[PDB]
């Protein structure tokens, strides 16, 4: 996960 | 009303919802054409625009160069011409009815490039690049000047801000914020650039600061009650609303409202479901 937006990488 | 478009929860969304801050109601409207998170919203001539972002899905992760227009009296999306490049986690500003598309990523590429959209002519055209590569950049318009604030260049998260002068087509660095902020919420209230929340590479932030052009100084105000980055933000009736975002563990549905006269935040509703990376605007 992107630490900033939460989206799956 | 406060419109929220796209966003992300388990995947990029097509949601379009409107919040009415006096009756606390939420209204569901026409789904986005393509799902989108990491986009930005602006209102030009009443209409609502969705710019950049990406479609993060179980079958892809396509950065978007699309621009799409929602008409609040026809409840219809219609495509507009795309940008020169895909812009995930983009920032937008509106100066004199023109849309400025700022920064964002395509794959590994973090853009410094900027382009302008002409709603009366349905054309995009590049303008001068930023000094800094910025994704998750917050954009604001103050005295018909364009400010790119914070963000992420691919390596460092940024507290710097730079100013675009439209009649000179150049960018000048200005005084940096006190706090490093990527994916903050940035808007204009009273006559200060506000920077709310964001991520600094370690923690989501609940602090808020504001920039005064005349003194060229950033000063902190009351912190939000909930740390958040990748939030939507807009000012409705001289008050600040922040919508959703990610707190490092949760996708927030919290909506906080800042009153500048008491320097107080307070939670005024919940979104229908928590999400991050929406585009927000008012009409």
């Amino acid at each position: 996960l992107d630490e900033e937006t939460g989206e799956a990488l | 009303l406060i419109y929220t478009a796209g966003g992300y929860f388990r995947q990029s969304l097509s949601y379009l919802e409107a919040y009415n801050p006096s009756d606390g109601t939420w209204l569901r409207l026409a789904d986005l054409q393509v799902p989108r998170s990491g986009l930005a919203g602006c209102v030009v001539g009443g209409l609502l625009y969705a710019v950049g972002g990406r479609n993060n899905s179980p079958d892809g992760n396509t950065d978007s160069s699309a621009l799409d227009c929602y008409n609040p009296m026809t409840n219809q999306w219609s495509p507009c011409a795309p940008m020169s490049v895909p812009r995930n986690r983009i920032g937008v500003g509106v100066i004199d009815g023109h849309i400025y598309a700022v920064g964002g990523s395509h794959g590994c590429i973090h853009h410094n490039s900027v382009e302008r959209y002409e709603p009366e002519r349905d054309e995009w055209h590049l303008v001068a690049p930023m000094l800094t590569r910025r994704i998750g950049v917050g954009v604001a318009v103050l005295n018909r000047l364009l400010y790119a604030v914070g963000g992420f260049d691919g390596t460092n998260r940024l507290n710097s801000a730079e100013c675009y002068y439209p009649e000179r087509n150049e960018w000048r660095m200005i005084t940096a914020m006190n706090t490093i902020r990527s994916g903050a919420g940035v808007c204009v209230l009273h006559n200060c650039i506000y920077a709310a929340g964001g991520y600094d590479g370690q923690d989501q932030l609940n602090s808020v600061e504001r920039y005064d052009v005349a003194t060229a100084t950033w000063t902190f105000v009351a912190p939000m009650k909930h740390r958040r980055s990748a939030l939507g933000i807009t000012v409705h009736q001289g008050r600040i609303y922040v919508l959703g975002g990610y707190d490092g563990h949760t996708f927030l549905d919290s909506v906080e409202c800042y009153d500048p006269d008491t320097d107080t935040w307070s939670e005024v509703t919940r979104m229908t479901s928590g999400r991050s990376g929406v585009g927000v605007a008012v009409t």
